[PDB]
């Protein structure tokens, strides 16, 4: 009676692959027939493929802030590098074993091919030109307008661009004098209450103004012919031109090197952390702002005795999650859900609660490498102090 | 669909696209078999010395 | 019991290869639909292959001083020679076995395909036309113009 | 983007492309198999002398 059991391989052919995807429109107007060219990078930057997207995979209309498909739905698989989708994107030995090893591989995307629709005069319709492409049109737009990067609404930024006058072409030296404050008025929605320039309820001081080289050449140009110092007081007088780039952020915060908000100051944590609604064992339903809560890590408690000591039950660099959120706007800062499903360990009502947070500029992301697994490395900020009787 | 913010005519309507991946399914192309076998010998040795 | 081990081979079709390439524009003016027909010399004038670039391959825009795709994005992948992107380009065993030894491999650019955009006087719009390429345009340049 | 330099009529507006490798990525096209047998035999042998 004879076993024998059989394995076979090949060193170019040893996997497949199977991407899920989804397309994001974060722009002004609707893109028609999406066909994004993408590349699946292994590594640093060794390709593995490029694959232009077929005809399973097209995005018939993708309104602005919508995504393909929606945000209910599953995600889209680009498994076919065939134009009829027959054969799959396969990888030799090599870049196998270090897919396993590193687990590292993104994904670009260097071009969106995409059609316009264009109004009818006849029957007023909208029809979809198919010889059309926007690429066409983004390299027209692009070299005739100022930018402008702000990020006042929910600490996310949004991009937009004005038609300013370029003084070395003339057929743009034809449009209408651009502003800084007139450009601000028509593409966020500033406005001036009380004579002086605002959002919803901010001060435009309140904000900072970062150029690049070639923009901030020409505004110290313009700061000195005004006899001005201050920005914010000519923001009515500055004229804007063709290819100049803005960046207009909130002051308050901290910003990385893709400028999102990821870090905070001393000062502000303890502004939308004052009030508490309620206080006891479990519930911490507290109007914590839509600015810091975004950037912090998450909250921990300590245990302070009478003579006073440094007690943390959640000293761990995993049990720092303990942010649920209900549908109030109160985010539910549990405490039990690490603790076995047991109720946490009080053992006088004498001894009072400290509850704090970390941001995420001090929030690190990977374990350290003897016994560092715990809030030793993490410095935070004075956050709560009462007594013990008020909240139980 | 264009935005109401860019109906103004100093302000250009364009869009912006970007894909971001969600997971990587990597299937090893490998085949792999097994057998069974059962022989059975019957012998007639005849010998003459 | 038995322990077996089998390793097979095909010495036409012994390795395969899949070049990272990256387009650059270093003249005056923008060029529609980039199609460049390139050839992988191995050795001194020894040519495995010549690809027209596929439609995985194409650059949509390359204006000038510009590169397809952006130096903060990694390059694009070359691994086909069907019309239709489903058959790899290959190497016998002796272009395997030197290719390994003296590692001298270059890639050479024969020609280069695109479309020209022209101003439509009605609408104002810039309208790529795909019937007409830049080897028509180039030739009359170089012929009336000084260098 | 025909470059200021090339809006005179007397400046020729044309693109210099070509095609830079920054990687060759060989893969050998080779396969590999492996196989075990594991076997038993139970011989009863008679003879008549």
């Amino acid at each position: 009676r004879t076993w024998a059991e059989t394995m076979g391989l090949n060193t170019a052919d040893t996997a497949r692959l199977n991407a899920n995807i989804r397309y994001v429109n974060t722009g002004t107007a609707p893109i028609y027939n999406v066909l994004p060219t993408t590349s699946l990078v292994l590594g640093k930057n060794q390709t593995l493929a490029t694959i232009k997207a077929k005809e399973n995979q097209l995005s018939q209309i993708l309104a602005p802030n919508n995504y393909y498909p929606s945000k209910n739905l599953a995600p889209i698989a680009l498994n076919a590098q065939d134009d009829f989708s027959s054969t799959p994107i396969t990888m030799n030995y090599n870049q196998f074993l270090e897919l396993e090893k590193t687990k590292q591989l993104r994904l670009d995307t260097d071009q969106v091919y995409g059609n316009i629709a264009t109004y009818n005069f006849e029957n007023g319709r909208v029809r979809v030109d198919t010889g059309s492409n926007w690429s066409e049109v983004l390299p027209q737009i692009q070299e005739t307008t100022a930018r402008i990067i702000f990020n006042g609404k929910d600490l996310n930024l949004v991009e937009r661009r004005i038609a300013a006058v370029n003084p070395s072409d003339p057929l743009e030296t034809t449009k209408p004098d651009m502003t800084l404050k007139e450009a601000l008025k028509i593409a966020f929605g500033f406005n001036e209450p009380n004579g002086n320039l605002q959002y919803q309820g901010k001060d435009i001081t309140e904000f900072d103004f970062n150029f690049d080289q070639q923009t901030s050449q020409n505004i110290k140009n313009q700061l000195a012919e005004l006899n001005a110092t201050n920005i914010y007081t000519v923001l009515d007088k500055i004229k804007l031109n063709a290819k100049m780039n803005i960046l207009i952020r909130d002051k308050r915060f901290h910003y990385d090197r893709n400028n999102i908000a990821v870090g905070a100051d001393e000062s502000v944590v303890k502004e939308a952390h004052r009030e508490v609604i309620n206080s006891s064992t479990e519930g911490l339903l507290l109007n914590i702002d839509k600015d810091i809560r975004k950037i912090l890590s998450g909250y921990i408690v300590e245990i302070e005795d009478t003579e006073g000591l440094k007690e943390v039950i959640n000293d761990r660099y995993d049990m720092l999650n303990i942010s649920s959120l209900r549908q109030d706007g109160k985010t539910f800062i549990d405490f039990k859900k690490y603790n076995d499903k047991l109720p946490l360990y009080i053992s006088n009502p004498n001894y009072k609660v400290n509850v704090y947070a970390v941001t995420k500029e001090n929030t690190i992301i990977n374990p350290s490498e003897n016994g560092d697994t715990s809030t030793n490395g993490i410095k935070k900020i004075l956050i709560f102090s009462k007594k013990g009787y008020e909240i139980g | 669909n264009v935005s109401p913010e860019a109906r103004h005519p100093l302000v250009a309507a364009y869009p912006i696209v970007h894909v971001d991946m969600e997971n990587i399914i990597l299937s090893k192309n490998e085949d792999q078999s097994t057998q069974n076998t059962d022989s059975q010998t019957r012998t007639i040795s005849k010998n003459t010395s």
